[PDB]
């Protein structure tokens, strides 16, 4: 019955369900980032030679560079039957608050983890900004998740690559002592009560230890029918707003402004609640957060289910055996080169007694002298001089090093090209667009376009807080994948250039060239050129 | 042989006492050149005189103090070797179990210090399962003895049961022939209530000690003695050195059978009201903290007498007992049977003074040292590793430095049921 008990039951079920895949992914990360000698006893006792001759890393680097040269980002397009510019405001907001360095860094981190381990992720959080807000004194930012394979535990009963059907998800935060102090200060926790949680990392292969602090955030989704109010907009049309969104703040301020309630309908929607949890207690219970979806976006490589067991893979899992074999063979051969007697003659001491300074290595004599006689045996027995055999790399070592390297090269071919990985990243970006649209409709001031201008219908309560009013005509645009532009001006420039590429040299070519000059940056010369283009475009009507 | 490395967990320990006890971390350089001790003043008490003519009768000022120090580090020094393969996963298992055992040790010494420096003693002549609602009676007796003495309980109060008596209290609740909300909770879960008889935090602790009976008997105060509230005194060189206020050394006829933790009471002396100095009807209880010599002991409530004529008025302002010792008073021993303890305290009485071990310095090269946060208890130690190629081995050491201090022993108590015969 305990809320803590239910949260821990769900978390433990998911943690035990995702055990093999997390271990393999952590193995891939450690193999491809720290070292390929995944061992502790041999390299800490009876120290031998352990080289590291990589053949997999250049492959990983090439894949990362290929996925870096082709950026992908959300692109909102109007729905069918909606106004042709229904996605302009949403696209502008998205390009405003996703142009920052943190968004690009989060996407790059997720992509690299997708290539190496098999899964990555990022998060979409909301903050309050006064200096440069995207809207409503609020900003939406994208934050990275490092080692998502072990730090993000998903609902076990999800069979979708983008995890849209996850009813809950737990994210484990490991932070320094100062990080914990700042986390508690920001979240109104008790900084003196040091928290604990199931440690995600493993820090095996000692690497000293991991002085950290673990807490968890548990997001859950509740889909239910809740009350909505149908009003009569004093300007025009009938707007629909949710009862919970205006429950107390402006439930009478709408009537004061002039809205008259017409009907009351019950509409089914999703809500997301975050809980800060530790292994023994709950800290924040069900803090409602903006949006209809869990704000965590996962990115996958080769993903599937074998027998109700999720399996994901990158490019490193199948090269490990061959790479380890190549490293071992090269270490053995290096041992052979070092600890081996080299080619020198075999003598009896009586053969060179008294002539030892000739064979030391100097070149001061024209020949080598040998003894001929023994007083008891008469003469030195005849036998051709023997020399210690030269060191040799065995045919086994040579053949197997070549075969191991060839096998690694054969298996480290992602595709023929990273098309499938970029398509999985496109799926992740479509989920990102959906989540961002929901959070925008929740916290941002979205104006409506009327064909009679953009109208913002808002009001402020008695506590000086402004309550945003979003009508139910919100999902007017869907999500596609497009090039990553830093601003709507850049997007329009790209569109104009693309159209000009296919337009032949008629009159629309002149039209589009003048448009390109209109939508350019400003200096002095480019200023005069853009002013001339404006004059021409205005004068031709 | 086939083998799997899933651990079969066998221990689940819990730390309420060291979680509730506040952690104090004074500045390290000051402790280093002050010998790891620091003094705190004690809330001031004023004397009062009524009359019109008060010539020459002006008092002085007296403000007492107590000292908090630390002990010696507790370690997990274990050597690393080759041995077998699973040594390297038993390595991480050993680190985790070491941190867990260190937390347990902090708890054990917190509970033992509370149970051995707790001045207030609430005895019962029978067990807790005998009469109805007598677990509530026991908790209420604790609360009432804290209330009558006018002790400070602003930051909170706590009452820890041992599991046997907790189960007996729950049994008392569930045998009630009526189910409301408290009996239903005590039935479905074992919990009696989170707050009982006034205390705002009632728990159970599995690490509470057992206070063995003291065979001492026929012991009387030897010589009339008077103990005076002082703030400092001169050493042989004339330097004024500070005096800790929670300790009095008394001379008895013979200290045969007593030991640190014994609860005694002098025949005739009664508690006071501290602030109002009204005589209570409850006998004053003391706890011995050290047996020095064969005829002396150290008891933690310093018995400042109200009727002591040799005290200055400002010193009498600190009186907590109505009568001094009288060379013949019997020394009754309160603990007469072996019994597991229930322990209550005002939440600010026990603290844990913590200091760092700067082994991360440059002066320690060759060894690798990190900080080591312990969960449960809010403490920090160091984890140090040193590899020795000479035997081609290595050493690992987890060191935690702290000290448990009872600043107000008069606020810590103990509950002893079944003290018959």
């Amino acid at each position: 019955e305990n809320r803590l008990e239910s949260i821990l039951s769900r978390f433990d079920a998911d943690w035990t369900a995702s055990d093999e895949a997390r271990r393999e992914a952590k193995n891939d990360l450690f193999f491809s980032r720290v070292s390929q000698w995944d061992d502790w006893l041999s390299q800490y006792t009876t120290l031998q030679y352990r080289g590291q001759f990589d053949v997999v890393r250049p492959v990983v680097r090439k894949l990362v560079s290929e996925m870096r040269q082709n950026p992908i980002d959300v692109l909102y397009r109007p729905k069918d039957g909606a106004r042709p510019d229904a996605a302009d405001v949403l696209m502008g907001m998205y390009r405003t608050d996703m142009r920052h360095n943190t968004a690009k860094i989060a996407v790059n981190i997720a992509v690299r983890e997708q290539i190496e381990a098999g899964v990555g992720a990022w998060r979409l959080v909301t903050d309050y900004e006064d200096q440069s807000p995207t809207s409503n004194n609020q900003v939406i930012r994208r934050e990275p998740i490092h080692s998502a394979c072990s730090h993000v535990i998903w609902d076990s009963n999800s069979k979708l690559m983008d995890k849209s059907d996850a009813r809950h998800c737990t994210v484990i935060h490991s932070m320094s002592q100062n990080g914990w102090e700042d986390f508690a200060e920001k979240y109104d926790l008790d900084a003196d009560d040091i928290p604990s949680f199931q440690n995600p990392n493993d820090w095996v292969f000692p690497w000293l230890t991991q002085d950290t602090i673990q807490i968890a955030e548990f997001y859950e989704v509740v889909e239910k029918k809740e009350t909505a109010f149908i009003y009569q907009d004093p300007v025009t049309g009938e707007p629909v707003s949710y009862f919970k969104r205006d429950i107390k703040d402006v439930i009478d301020d709408l009537a004061d402004s002039g809205f008259i309630k017409i009907a009351e309908r019950q509409i089914k929607r999703r809500r997301v609640y975050k809980s800060i949890i530790t292994c023994t207690a709950v800290l924040k219970d069900k803090q409602l957060i903006a949006g209809e979806h869990i704000p965590i976006v996962p990115v996958f490589g080769e993903w599937g289910f074998v027998e109700d067991k999720e399996v994901y893979e990158g490019v490193v899992r199948l090269t490990k055996d061959g790479q380890r074999l190549r490293n071992m063979i090269m270490s053995f051969n290096a041992d052979i080169v070092a600890r081996t007697p080299k080619k020198k003659p075999f003598f009896w001491p009586e053969q060179i007694a008294g002539f030892e300074h000739m064979y030391d290595g100097n070149d001061d004599y024209p020949y080598y002298l040998l003894n001929r006689t023994d007083e008891n045996s008469g003469d030195l027995p005849t036998q051709p001089l023997a020399y210690y055999e030269n060191p040799e790399v065995p045919q086994a070592n040579a053949y197997m090093l070549e075969a191991a390297t060839s096998a690694v090269k054969e298996v480290a071919t992602l595709g023929v090209e990273t098309y499938v990985f970029q398509d999985n990243l496109a799926t992740a970006m479509r989920r990102d667009g959906e989540i961002y649209q929901s959070i925008v409709n929740d916290i941002y001031d979205v104006p409506r376009n009327v064909t009679i201008l953009m109208a913002e219908v808002v009001d402020l309560a008695t506590g000086e807080k402004q309550v945003l009013n979003d009508i139910r005509g919100r999902y007017e645009c869907y999500t596609d994948v497009g090039p990553s532009f830093q601003s709507m001006k850049q997007q329009n420039r790209a569109e104009i250039l693309e159209l000009l590429g296919k337009t032949p040299q008629g009159t629309p070519e002149y039209q589009l060239l003048l448009l390109q000059y209109f939508t350019l940056l400003d200096g002095k010369g480019v200023e005069m050129m853009r002013d001339y283009a404006n004059k021409q475009l205005i004068q031709m009507g | 042989t086939l083998a799997v490395d899933e651990i079969i967990e066998t221990i689940s320990a819990i730390t309420p006492m060291a979680q509730k006890a506040k952690k104090y971390t004074p500045p390290a350089a000051s402790m280093q050149r002050s010998s790891n001790t620091i003094w705190m003043p004690v809330e001031q008490e004023s004397p009062t005189q009524e009359g019109w003519d008060l010539t020459d009768k002006a008092t002085g000022l007296l403000e007492l103090n107590v000292a908090v120090n630390m002990g010696e580090p507790d370690n997990d020094f274990f050597q690393l070797r080759a041995d077998d393969l699973r040594d390297e996963t038993a390595y991480r298992r050993r680190i985790q179990s070491a941190a867990r055992k260190l937390a347990n040790n902090v708890e054990l010494k917190v509970a033992n210090m509370a149970a051995e420096m707790g001045s207030l003693v609430i005895t019962s002549p029978d067990a807790i399962g005998t009469n109805t609602a007598d677990a509530w009676n026991f908790v209420a007796d604790a609360e009432e003895i804290m209330f009558s003495r006018e002790l400070n309980r602003d930051m909170g109060t706590s009452y820890f049961f041992n599991p046997q008596d907790y189960k007996k209290a729950g049994y008392d609740l569930t045998k009630r022939d009526i189910f409301g909300r408290i009996p239903e909770e005590a039935y479905r879960d074992g919990t009696i209530q989170r707050q009982v008889a006034g205390f705002d935090d009632v728990l159970r602790s599995p690490k509470l000690p057992v206070l063995t009976k003291s065979t001492a008997t026929g012991i009387t105060v030897s010589g009339a003695q008077s103990f005076k509230p002082v703030a400092w005194q001169l050493d042989n060189d004339g330097n004024k050195v500070n005096v800790d206020n929670r300790f009095a050394t008394v001379t008895l006829s013979a200290t045969t059978g007593m030991k640190r933790g014994d609860k005694i009471s002098f025949a005739g002396v009664k508690f006071l009201g501290q602030m109002a100095k009204n005589v209570l009807a409850q006998d004053a209880t003391f706890s011995v903290v050290r047996v020095v010599d064969g005829t002396h002991v150290e008891i933690t409530p310093k018995p400042v007498a109200l009727d002591d004529v040799s005290l200055s008025p400002e010193q009498r302002a600190y009186a907590n007992v109505n009568t001094s010792l009288a060379d013949a008073m019997a020394v009754n021993i309160l603990n007469v049977k072996d019994a597991r303890t229930n322990v209550f305290w005002a939440d600010d009485a026990i603290r844990i003074v913590s200091q760092p071990i700067p082994a991360n310095h440059e002066l320690f090269a060759g060894m690798k040292t990190t900080s080591f946060s312990i969960p449960d208890v809010g403490l920090n130690g160091i984890f140090a590793t040193q590899g020795d190629i000479s035997t081609l081995s290595g050493l690992c050491r987890i060191a935690l430095w702290y000290g448990v201090n009872a600043t107000r022993p008069e606020a810590i108590g103990v509950g002893l049921p079944g003290q018959t015969a």
